[PDB]
Parts: C-alpha cells; structure tokens; sequence
C-alpha cells in the first residue's frame, strides 16, 4: 500500500512512499493554492480532523485505499 | 567490470577538446567591398541606388524541424555537430542508445504523468511514446486545462538569400521556396520586402542532462565505437535535449510604399500601412490543409494568427524546432550563422521650385546661383556651380517667375536689389541668402515703396 | 514461412508509385525575366553591361563524395531519395542490412578476388573490408600492374553561386569555398571567372543488381519497418551502387582578358591565353596535404594534374564519388538541378576615326553624317542623328581632318563635291555612301585635277 | 580437392569445380592472350602433353596440389 506521500505541501508531489503500518490510505487534499499528499488513517477521513491536523479552514479532499491513488487530479482546483 | 566501461567512455568524451562556442559556425558569401551608384530622374524626384557590402551575424539554439529532417529529430537524438547540423540536416549518430527520459509539460500532468521513459530509443519509438501521451491528455485534460500558445516572432527587411538563410538558417532556400521572394522588385527599389517567422508553441517535450555522458549510449558501447563512426573533436556529438511543438508560419509583405515605419507597423499588428500584399506559409496547423494561403487584403494574416493561439488539443501538435545540448558539459549548443550580402539602399531627392515675387513700388534685381550634382561622358561624378540667365535683369509691377529644379540641386543663393532714386547708392542690396536647401516651395517676395521696400523668404 | 515474408517485402516496393525521373529534382532561384542596361565610356572604348536572366538544366547520376558524407557513403548503402540527397547529404535508412556483395575493378584481381562479401554492411565494415582488399592488391599486383586514371573533366564560365551550385551540386557552396569566388568583378566585367571540376578515377567499388529488393534487407524486416520509418512514394529508397575512387580536384580561373577561346584554352592545356592565375583545391591525394594550391604562373597547375595520372598504390584511394540505384527496379539515379540566374553580359565598342584628305588641284566638299545612341535625363535610351560642323565649306590646297567618334556612333554617311568649272554645272558629287560601319581608321582620301578627279575610300 | 575448371578459355573463371577421380591436379596455363583453366592428371604437366592437348603452339603453365591453386596470377602474361 504506497501513497504519493511528501513532508510539506508541494505544488508537485512525485515521491511514491509505502506507507506504514500506522495508516491504511492515501490522502491527498486541495486547500487554497496548496495541495497536500499524504499516508492517513481512514478512520480519519472526515473534514474536521482532516482541516484541524492540517491547519487549514476550507479544503476539498479525497480518500482511496487503491496505490498511488492521491493524485493532485483527483480534485479540480 | 561494468563500472569501469563507464569510465572508459565518459573519460573519452571529457577528453575531447574544441571550441565550444565556435565549432558551430556557418558561412555564407565572403565579398569584396564593391560599392556601385545609380542615378536616375523621374517625374518629381532624383532617385540614387546605392549598392553596399554589409555583414549579418546571427546566434541561435532553437532550430527549425522541417519535413526534411522530422524523422531524425527527437527528444534524445544522437548527433554529430558536423556540417549537416549547420545545413539544419542532422545526422543521427548510428549507435545503440540508452534509455532516455522524456518530460512533456503539458498543463495537469501532476506527479509522475509528465514523465516518458523509452528504453531503445528511436525516431518511431519515441514519437510513438509522445504522442500516446499527449493523447492521453486530449482524454483526460484538455477540456478542463487550457493551452495558450506562446509567440516567437522575428523579421528583416530581404535583401539576398543568403542574408535571409544567416537569418532563418540555411535550410530557409528550400522551406520559404513557396514565398516567391520578389528580388527582383528590390534591386529597383520599386517595393520593399519583409519576411517573418512566427511560431507559437504549446508544448515541448525536453530531457534532462544525464548522470553521466555514457548513459545516453548501450551499456556496450565503447570509446573505439565512438572512434569508429568519426565521433571525435572534429565533430563532437550532441543530444536534442528540447522539441517544441506547435504551429509555426513564415510572411511574406511587398510594400509599394516608401515609409520607414514599415517594419514597425508589421511589428504592432501582432496583438500604419496596410498596403502590402501578404503570403504566408504555414507549416502545422489542421491536417485539413491550407499549406499556402495568400494574398491580402488586411488581417485575414491576423486572423490566420489567433485561428492558432490556443492549442486545438484535437490531435498532437507538430514538431516545430529543437534545441541540442553538448554531451561533454550538457551547455546548450549555440549555431553561429554569418554572411556577407549586397544591400541595395534606394534615396529620393525631391524636386523642389523656387519663386520670385516682385510687387514693389520699384526696379528690382534678382540673382539665383545654385550647384549641380551630375555625371560626365565617363559616368563620373561632378559638382558644378550654376546661374539663372535671368540674373541682373531689371524687373517689374508684377513680375514673378517660378524656377523649378530637379533633386540633383542644392545649396541656393539668392540675392535681391531694389532701386534707391540715390545718385550716390543707386542700388541697395534689399536681401541675400546662401545655402538654401532645395525645399518643395519656397517664395522670395518683395514689396513696398521705394524708402521703405519689403520683402519674405517663405517655405510654403 | 520465411519466403512469404520475403514476398511481402517485394511486394511494397514494387507497390510504390512515382515519377522515377522526376522525383529526384533540386530547384535553385526562380526569377522574373527583369532585365538592366549599364552604359558608360572609357579610352577607346563604349561599353555596355547588360543583365539578363538564364536558366540551367543539369542531370547527374555521378554525385561527390565530400568530408561531410562520407562518413555515409559506401557500397551497398541505403538511403532515401529525398531533399536530403539533393542537397548530397543522403541520409542512411536505419535498419538491418542483408549480405552485400561488392566487386572492386583493380587490374589483376582475376577468377574470385575481386569479391568481398560483408554481413552486416556499414560505413565502418564495408570501408575496412574495402581498404584490406586495396591494400592486398598493393602489396601482390601493384608492382607489376600499372593503374592509370580515367579522368572525367567540366568546366563553366562563373556567374552566380546558385548557377554553380546546379552545375556542380547544392553541396558546392561549401566544397567551393576555399576558391573564394571573385563575384564582384564579374558583375562589372574586369576579368572572367571559369570553374572547372577534375576526376581522376583509379579504381570503383560496385554492387549488381541483388536477386528481389528483400535482400537488401534484414532476414526479418516487414513492409510495416518500412513504413515506420517513412520509406514509401515520397521517397523511396535508393542503394549506392557504385562507388569510384582516385583523386578530385576545384580550379578557378580568373582572367582579365576578354577573348572568347578562353574556355577551348582551358579545354586544350588539359593533355592560348597563359594569363589568368589559377586556384586549386585538391580532395584527395598525398596525406601529407596541399589542400589548397595558388596561384598561377602556368602550368604548375599541369604538374599538379598530372602528379595524380597514375595510381600510386602506396594507401587505398580517397572516395570521390558515388552512384545511387533504385531498390524497385535498380535503374540509376538521375538528380536533376534547374535554377534561374542572371547572366552579366558585357559589349564593348571600340571607338573610331574618319580622316578626310584633299589633295585635288580643285576646291572640294565634305559632307559628314552619322547617328548617335544616348540617354536623357531620365536615362531612356535615345537615337539622333547629327552632322559634322564644317559639312559645306569649301576646302584644300592641302587640307586633311581627322573624325573622332565614341563607340555609340554608327552609320556614318560620307559625301563628297568636287568644283567642275562648268557654269551649267558647278559641283558634281565625286562620291557618297551610307550605312558606313564604325572602323577603327577610315580614309577618305581624294586627289587628281579638275577634269580627272579621283578618291579612295579605304580602311586601314 | 577442387580446382578452377571451364570448358572453354575464359579471361577469367570464377568456377570452383571438385575434380573427379581421374585428375589429381590443377592446371592453368596462358597461351597467347588464352588463358585456361583445367583439372589435369599430374603425370601429365608436361610441354609436350599440354600443347597438343589444348591445340596450342607456345605457351607457359603451373600443376599444383592445392585446392584452387590454379589461379590466373600464378604466371605473368
Ligand atoms: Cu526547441
Ligand atoms: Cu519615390
Ligand atoms: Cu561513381
Ligand atoms: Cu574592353
Ligand atoms: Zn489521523
Ligand atoms: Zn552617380
Ligand atoms: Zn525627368
Ligand atoms: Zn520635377
Ligand atoms: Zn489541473
Ligand atoms: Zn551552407
Ligand atoms: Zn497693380
Ligand atoms: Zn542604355
Ligand atoms: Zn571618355
Ligand atoms: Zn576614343
Ligand atoms: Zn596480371
Ligand atoms: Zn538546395
Ligand atoms: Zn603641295
Ligand atoms: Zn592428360
């Protein structure tokens, strides 16, 4: 199970990251003119855990468990 | 050891010695400074031809992709900076190739998208390779993601083929061929000529400077093969480390006209005479056709322009120009083109007239002089000082005459007299003037009475 | 099974349609017929320049090999018929070759040893495999085989470098260049320009004609390999067929003289102006260089043709030039060159002088006529006729005059009178002629007495 | 063992022919401006032999052993 998964928010993340055992999903979410790719926890794919861990106050994001799935076309700006 | 095969080679390319901003150089015509004068008359104006050497040096990275050389350019080509590259006909270097990464920078492509990796590289493989990708962004993006086209334009004034192949490169002799360049209609002077190029990219397609110069070769090339196929200092290899594409066209503009701001107003139509007949040569564009379109008209030519400034995304755009990188040190390789070329340089001297006006309660005198340029028996040239045969006469209640003097006349001298009624001063000199231009009109008028004349010199 | 496969190949050539002797076509400048007229005169002499527009059509099978090919060129090679051949910088198909056979025509290579056969054929193999068969030859039939050259000679008078290039090919401008071609004095007429291309052939390296077009390829190339690789109508392959070897050479030959025989001078020296100084450039030869050779003196240049009129078997003769066969139907390429270019074409017309001399015991009359071509103001062309100022008046006891015209004078008109003593009839016209051309030096000579009178009209 | 066989006198025979049990050697000879080319009994690489043989008055020749040694530079016109 491997994420595009990057430390910081990148306009471009290419690192592919197998994810450990912590986190069984890909996130990747847009918010402003960021985009964040990251390993997550399903069980914390909701908007106010998401936003609040991020540090962030409006945002779209996406969830899958498929690999290398949160990619920065799952959303549309 | 396979790592000491790499060293082999990278040391036998690094070892190479040339000079890596001058091995690229074209030359066209060398000439003699032989100068040349023409001189002519015609209603209103004294026309001079003047034949000059002049020198053009032109410095450029992106070459043209042409029909004659498409299937040998792509990203990651192997060539030979030799005489072909100079012609803008490569030669691909006939070797096993490593595999090579592509990165096309189309808008959307996120992450890895953007990237092609092509492992026995080749002119079928890799456009195979780009196109199934740009494709793939046609399905996926392109109704979402807008491209924009981004212009490249240049133009000069035509005065030779060799002085526009220094310009558009010495391919130009065939590519422009369905421009017709009028040279005949130059070396009269009759109509001025102007060639542009514009290209308007929407995508390249690049490659990054590899570890190591051996990368780009087989893991089994050696230095001995190198050696072998005439890869050396001579001729040192390159790789095309950029392809743009997109749609590019080459005008042609036939002014009639005599103005200065010709190429000015060409210049700021792209976003003032509109004369000139247009030609343009697109070379891309819709499958559909329409190769040559011509003539103008006005801005049909801008609207040919904007019919492409956002890229169709119907299908992959068409290579355009490339850009090749040394292999020793990955620094852009830079063509240097130079020629000698013959600039016909056409002036007109404006015919001009002179009037005098006498309305004065008095005799008066008139004197004219004025120099003449002109030629003798042999064609030489010749400066001679003139005289109006009308000089000293006395004149006038209404007298007036007109002097009309072709171009080839300069520098006027002008005096006026009037009569005194003094025994003692019986004439006195009422004005005089030296170093008259020759201007369209100009009036020398006097009036008055005899203790209180007048008089005007008025260009009109 | 592998015979199909071979049917398949030969069926896609034999498929292709195309002018088989049309497609190969170079096409230099195109030009409007404008014409020009320079006129001017100079001691002794009335010369007029004229320019005019001419075209020159030029086939060719036997294309040169230069250093910017022959990397490329070899027996057996394929290439594609298209511009890259016209501009003599072919370009190799990239794809699997099949077995070649070459025969080399040395004297002494008898039953099989003429014959090499090379598997994988390239520039590389085919060139080792070549030299090895030359060098065997040197070093067992050379000494007692002698190997004179068959040299193939042409030659035209300078006039544009896009003439030159059709007469000896677009890759001229570049080979052509260390000639460094005196282009401004043609235009005036000073001196005259020939270029001249010398061959001297000591051996060739050929290929027959293979069995089907499959077997020129890879045991395993498709029609589909060659349609990738944009082999088809437009530009179908050619194979080198024949290769020729020795020695070749550019010489310029700049005269000042204005004789006619100048080229059968030039025609002649080669087994009578020995003006001109001469340029050679050698491609070829001796390794130990004289790439370039000048100037003339006389006949070093006939030392330095005939220092190469033998073989001298010491290293494998340098490539010269090639012959290229079409795969469909192995029949010989033939490139065609057409351009316009302007021709300068100078006249000159001597100036003259009519002397007239009256020895007669009378009183005599002259009377002198002819026409004059000028120009005007504007510069058209002008006719006028004119008279001679002392036509009428009575003349001599020993009188004589001399006439001298400029060469724009023709058709002189001549009388003469004569006193008779006769009052019914007082003046006879002892002579008259019209249309008289403009000699060098024309007597008009009359002597006698009254009743006798003679004359002569002579040319000297 | 096979030598340069043909039927008639050629200026050059490129024909590898492996000669039958009768001959046991190859002949070449040059006769004028003839060359030939033959497989040939050894006992009889003789002047006397190979002139009325071949109808020839004059002429210089070489047998040999080897297989294609009767090849045409082996004498010097
Ligand atoms: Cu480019
Ligand atoms: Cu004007
Ligand atoms: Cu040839
Ligand atoms: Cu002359
Ligand atoms: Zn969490
Ligand atoms: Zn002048
Ligand atoms: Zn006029
Ligand atoms: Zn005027
Ligand atoms: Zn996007
Ligand atoms: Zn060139
Ligand atoms: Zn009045
Ligand atoms: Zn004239
Ligand atoms: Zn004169
Ligand atoms: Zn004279
Ligand atoms: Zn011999
Ligand atoms: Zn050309
Ligand atoms: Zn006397
Ligand atoms: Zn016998």
């Amino acid at each position: 199970l491997q994420c595009y998964n990057c430390p910081n928010p990148t306009a471009d993340c290419k690192t592919a990251v197998n994810c450990s055992s912590a986190f069984d999903a890909c996130l990747i979410t847009k918010a402003g003119l960021q985009v964040y790719n990251k390993c997550w926890k399903f069980e914390h794919c909701n908007f106010n855990d998401v936003t609040t861990r991020l540090r962030e106050n409006e945002l779209t994001y996406y969830c899958c468990k498929k690999d290398l799935c949160n990619f920065n076309e799952q959303l549309e700006n | 050891n396979s790592e000491a095969a790499k060293k082999a080679l990278n040391d036998y390319i690094w070892g190479l010695q040339y000079d890596k901003l001058n091995i690229l150089t074209h030359q066209g015509e060398k000439l003699k400074n032989h100068s040349s004068r023409e001189a002519f008359h015609r209603p209103g104006e004294y026309v001079v031809i003047e034949k000059k050497k002049q020198s053009i040096s032109n410095a450029t990275s992106k070459l043209s992709v042409s029909s004659a050389n498409d299937d040998r350019i792509f990203p990651g080509a192997l060539l030979k900076a030799d005489q072909s590259l100079l012609e803008n006909l490569p030669t691909l270097i006939p070797v096993n190739r490593g595999k090579t990464t592509i990165s096309v920078n189309l808008p959307g492509l996120k992450n890895g998208e953007s990237n092609l990796t092509v492992e026995n590289p080749s002119n079928s493989t890799v456009r195979t390779a780009v196109n199934n990708l740009v494709e793939k962004w046609i399905q996926n993006y392109s109704k979402t993601h807008a491209v924009p086209a981004r212009m490249q334009y240049e133009s000069i004034s035509a005065q030779s083929m060799s002085q526009l192949q220094a310009k558009f490169g010495a391919d130009f002799s065939k590519v422009g061929a369905p421009l017709n360049v009028d040279f005949s209609s130059v070396h009269k002077g009759e109509k001025q000529v102007f060639i542009a190029n514009f290209r308007q990219v929407y995508y390249t397609a690049s490659v990054d400077s590899p570890n190591s110069p051996s990368a780009l070769f087989g893991s089994g090339i050696t230095p001995t093969d190198l050696i072998n196929r005439g890869v050396n200092s001579k001729t040192p290899p390159v790789y095309v480390s950029n392809v743009s594409y997109g749609r590019a066209m080459y005008v042609k503009f036939e002014t009639t006209s005599k103005s200065t701001k010709v190429q000015a107003a060409i210049d700021a139509v792209v976003k003032i005479l509109k004369n000139t007949k247009i030609c343009a040569v697109v070379l891309g564009g819709n499958p559909g056709e329409a190769s040559k379109v011509c003539t103008g008209n006005i801005d049909t030519l801008k609207d040919l322009i904007q019919k492409g400034s956002n890229f169709s995304a119907q299908s992959p755009a068409v290579p355009i120009s490339y850009t090749t990188s040394f292999v020793k040190d990955n620094s852009i390789a830079t063509i240097q083109n130079n020629t000698d070329y013959i600039e016909t340089k056409v002036t007109s001297y404006k015919d001009g007239a002179l009037t005098l006006n006498h309305d004065g309660a008095f005799v008066a005198r008139f004197y004219v002089y004025w120099e003449e340029l002109g030629h003798d028996a042999e064609g030489y040239e010749t400066i001679r000082s003139r005289s109006w045969s009308g000089n000293g006469y006395n004149r006038g209640a209404h007298y007036s005459t007109t002097l009309r003097f072709k171009g080839n006349v300069r520098n006027i001298r002008v005096k006026v007299l009037g009569a005194t009624g003094l025994a003692w001063e019986p004439w006195r000199l009422i004005y005089s003037k030296n170093d008259l231009p020759l201007v369209p009109q100009r009036n020398i008028s006097t009036w008055g009475t005899t203790l209180h004349p007048q008089f005007e010199d008025k260009v009109v």
